[PDB]
């Protein structure tokens, strides 16, 4: 069997670089020759015990695709189940006897792990939990960073934004610093720096690294520009307004770059990516956003499927 | 081992004896470990004269040996403490404390949006030394705090 | 064609012992040899016109485990469809235009019955009907007692809680006394007996049952535990917490029970059933909750399939 | 009450000797009323046996005495406890332990609306020993409740 | 200095036969000889941090036909202190710094006994605490049996409807029992029925009570008939309209009733009065609802005065 | 005319040392000699577009106090003002022909500077416009640092919790820094450290600050400790959990302290004060919320009388 065969996918920190890129190269293939029936016969379940129509509904296209069925839920607005009282152990206890994989998203760290403990043989697969881990966002940001670099190591890659909290940007470093002699660039608000945790684990690493007070400074380097999405409530609205202005990317900013720098962004985007940077070359968070679908997709087929033909 | 001020004093056939706790860590192991819900005859002495260290604590569980790692647990506690071994009223083993890998059940995640407060699941955070300061880190939130912080709850 | 061809599942008084027996033969088949495609082009009605996750989870994968479709929808919170003035005959007038069958959970009594005035040819089954009857979940409770004990006849069955709401405990009851030499405990608080009507049923039928005031007293007598979740509500906070521990469940209480007792309980228990029994040989709520889907499938497949290939 | 001759247990000068505690409860005790929350040496001693109960827990305190109110409060869990002061090397006092007619600090309204719960006051309870058992109403809420099910577990 | 003066009115059981006493004795002068400046110059805090109009509205009118000033809040939820922060201490210990006087309604038992700690020499009343308490409102009672019976000792009473959550009877029971020869009759569905504890302390005391199936078998001795709604949530519909019918008044039933006879109810009324029953002369529950005014004006008098020379 | 007649008290940076003094001087008379009927006749709006229940009660026993009436109301969204369509200065406009003075509180900055454009003139009063000011908390923490410490120059203040957002912090620090020779300690987590702007301030005008670790380097010279609330949600949970024991306070820590020290708080506490530090003779707290009646009715008595013989 496949490495991942029945294997949770929980965490980022708990895949090897072998196993991103195992995940990597079936995407990669699914999208090049598709097997609309590798699943056939599997019942999914999507429960989005917190919303989310972007990663639901991308999720669930992943699994239409692969002839796998779904049942499921969204919002816990009330759900006289988990919310009234159900302890989730009892929940997935009960689901688990139903479906043959379980793709959930839940607003408490852990959840997606605790839920492990109570699925005896199914496989859940964490599409988020609380501020901790989102390992499927992170499996699409290094796919089109591959398929648009050609590599995984030797990049320059430019992070911007809500660096402290911004819960992709982590998972998004850890994993890039998995492989070698990646470079890094962190230009962020003061108030939002980048956390230490993540700075020392490079550091051991021997990684580069340096912050950055604006764009235009490492524009001319970067291969990659991460944009997130800088919450405003994080801030006062005179503080957001007063930092804002270094931290929005117009396409003038542009100008200076390579040839072959993507900017991503794992969306909703509004006011840090003007509409402008939507018609330069550079522009790559929708493909990005596709590729969500391939990724999910191996993941998946890898879990389910005994072995892969490919 | 053997005490006597003057006064004759127990001194188990056969068991283990948690000897020098420090002060009011005593009672706190046990309550935590829960080590006097067994049938057997267990001693304790608290507040001792132990002069050179002040005032410690002391237990002696009779007819009940701790596995080595359930000797390891007693470390963010009562590292100093040496645990000995009893038999035939005399000291077979001489283990002391060591810091474990993993630390179950006996301490509260300070994540307060961990899902580990609701659900019936025991705690669980993997240590890991730095200059001698232990960080924690919580099995299902991820999250890493100091022994500080997670101790003081 | 079989007994249930096209005919529609409503309460459990309208089906006969020999039609709960066709039933649970078919479920046990089913589980055995699964049939995928047995329903497969048919597009059945999720109409959960009260939320209900537990029931429409299982439903659902009950279709998806036949090949059906399934179109639906769930929690009639405006539903301008209904709930603004549709008046649910329209609704179902309307509906059985589209699909083959519907599934429906409404918060009145008698709703899936008048359902059943509107449908014409389609089959509707009742997923629950305010406090009447919920037949889907005693075809689950009786296959999981044929399954353990061997037998629906000569069995000494304990059901304990709310025995005066439960709708569920009225309905296990009606089904149990269809056959032969049931002995019924009631164990229940002094508020929450048993209703009458169901006890004059049992006598003309010349039924043994007990009341009883504790578990410990039937404990070494019951091949069945029946609990049933005691509300809150019903009752006052000091009443209640007064009451209350004469009817937890704790592993120690069971130590007494036979070698085959198993202990079932239609979901969410909380507080009635504590978490160490869930280690003992005698839980089966959760196995109880899998046998769902095998109930559902064969109450879809019989009728919906003119003849059953078993 | 318990005498050993060979294998030896020391006895104090002064405080108190909390004897014929029934086994297990020595530690409810310990934790409920903080008798650990000192300085002075107490000495322990749980399952130790005395075939007029079987197996008992028995607590030595030094230099500490327990007015006659103190010791009602065990009445609830060890009725049968026999407080022996001690000075001088000698039992100066036996007292054993009366129903208090009220109860503070220590129980928990089981009145789940009772707002004694989210509070910082002390709960209270007013005892009254009516056929067969005690009833204990809460200070608060004012409901009555069988001793039985204010001991939640 | 008054027996009252300075002291929290929190439960009707803290009160004596006298300070009932001196309550309605005082009441009556006040409806007699109005004293409209008596409190000038106090504030009073009205907190009603679970809302209740129709008992606000009446201690508000008390308060200012004395002359007094009030502040105060409706609904916490509504208002801005203790939805997921600060305590009840902290905000009494806060307005105990405003006020001369603290009125309050509380979702909660034992809210005012609690907040009588923090006051420290403001005097807190009881406008309602949970399940528990609702001094004036008896005191109200109290006055209106006197006031139109002449006294307090031998009468014959019937309490009508819920009187196994009615907190209002249960406190009526209990003052009413202070008093000499009182004999009550208990009217109520089984399920409904007067608790254990009120009937002990009755039958401790010497006091006669008696079940009747129907107001019929007691309408001709009765002197004071107290209804009490049954709330059709208290039960399941089906059940609520059997027992219906056996505990609702039409005037026709007043027929063979003592001239003095009066009715009363704490209101809201629903079903249970009928509205014929207002023209017929044994209709008091709004001259009940007015005597409020009276009840809680001696209380504020009392509480805020060393001495009154009305 | 006192300088103080018909102005709007909109800032503290609009007001001057004398004038505080004046507000001051007049607050401990009024607390010494209390006129009831000095504001007689007089309306005032207690207009809360923004719901702040203990601001609110305050003001308002103020206003009693002095023998004024009162009229308001709270939250807009309750409210039937300025929801869709009219705007507050329409809304202004029109209540400036009813009253005889504004009192509101609103969600955003800048709220009240523009009511006074179109109140004509009746004189507005800020009882909070968004993160801007609140004039009235400072005079009412100033008379509170008089009436203990019986001076406003020379003082040793630390100031502790969020430094950042705590717009009261940053209104007390501009008022302390108009009096001479204070010198401020500022104990804050680096995320919620004070801002520049302030700092830029203290040391253009020679003004004395330095940043401490932790309150006990500080214990022992400080006079007043000015704590405010860390609210968990202006961080990440796990975050705030790190940081918390470090700015908490428990009674403990107050041995060292000079006996003329007061502990302050604006209030809610939740977590940062501990309960056992209210027993001890610095808690303040409590003698503040007191102390906002007089600094508010010394105001209301300034800005309506041309001349005051207290
Ligand atoms: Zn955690
Ligand atoms: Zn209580």
């Amino acid at each position: 069997a496949n490495p991942l065969y029945q294997k949770h996918i929980i965490s980022i920190n708990d895949l090897s670089r072998d196993d991103l890129n195992l995940v990597l190269a079936t995407a990669a293939k699914l999208k090049a020759n598709p097997q609309p029936e590798l699943l056939k016969h599997k019942v999914i379940a999507s429960c989005f015990f917190e919303a989310s129509t972007r990663t639901r509904l991308s999720f669930q296209t992943s699994m239409h695709r692969l002839g796998a069925s779904v049942v499921g839920f969204s919002d816990s607005a009330n759900t006289s189940l988990g919310k009234k009282g159900e302890t989730l152990a009892d929940t997935i206890s009960v689901i688990s006897t139903y479906v043959d994989a379980i793709v959930m998203r839940h607003p408490q760290e852990g959840a997606a792990r605790l839920a492990t403990e109570f699925s005896g043989n199914v496989p859940v697969l964490n599409a988020g939990d609380g501020s901790n881990q989102h390992p499927t966002q992170t499996l699409l940001d290094l796919f089109t960073i591959q398929q648009t670099e050609g590599r995984l190591d030797n990049l320059h890659v430019a992070m911007v934004g809500d660096l402290k909290y911004g819960r992709t940007v982590h998972s998004l470093t850890q994993a890039l610093a998995k492989f070698d002699g990646n470079r890094f660039y962190f230009i962020a608000p003061d108030a939002l720096a980048m956390p230490e945790y993540i700075l020392d684990m490079l550091d051991e690493k021997g990684i580069a690294w340096s912050l950055h007070s604006s764009i235009e400074e490492v524009m001319a380097e970067v291969d990659i520009l991460y944009m997130t999405r800088v919450q405003k409530e994080r801030l006062d609205p005179s503080e957001y307004a007063n930092v804002k202005a270094q931290f929005v990317l117009r396409a003038s900013d542009l100008h200076n770059a390579k040839a072959n720098m993507k900017v991503l962004h794992p969306l909703p985007r509004v006011d840090e990516i003007a509409t402008d940077v939507d018609k330069t070359p550079h522009a790559w968070y929708f493909q990005q956003a596709g590729n969500g679908i391939f990724a999910r997709q191996a993941l998946l087929a890898l879990v389910l499927n005994r072995d892969l033909v490919l | 081992m053997t005490h006597d001020n003057k006064l004759q004093v127990e001194a188990i056939k056969r068991g283990t004896v948690i000897d020098h706790i420090p002060a009011q860590i005593g009672f706190k192991l046990l309550s935590l470990f829960k080590l006097t819900e067994t049938d057997q005859r267990i001693t304790i002495g608290l507040n001792l004269p132990s002069g050179e260290m002040g005032r410690k604590d002391l237990i002696k569980i009779e007819n009940t040996f701790l596995s080595e790692d359930q000797v390891d647990q007693l470390a963010l506690y009562a590292p100093q403490a040496a645990v000995n071994r009893i038999d035939n009223y005399e000291v077979v083993g001489k283990s002391r404390p060591s810091l474990p890998e993993r630390i179950d059940n006996v301490l509260v995640c300070p994540n307060s949006n961990c899902i580990s407060h609701a659900e019936p699941v025991s705690s669980s955070f993997a240590v890991r030394k730095r200059a001698n300061d232990i960080a924690l880190k919580c099995k299902y939130c991820e999250k890493e705090f100091s022994h500080n912080v997670v101790l003081a709850n």
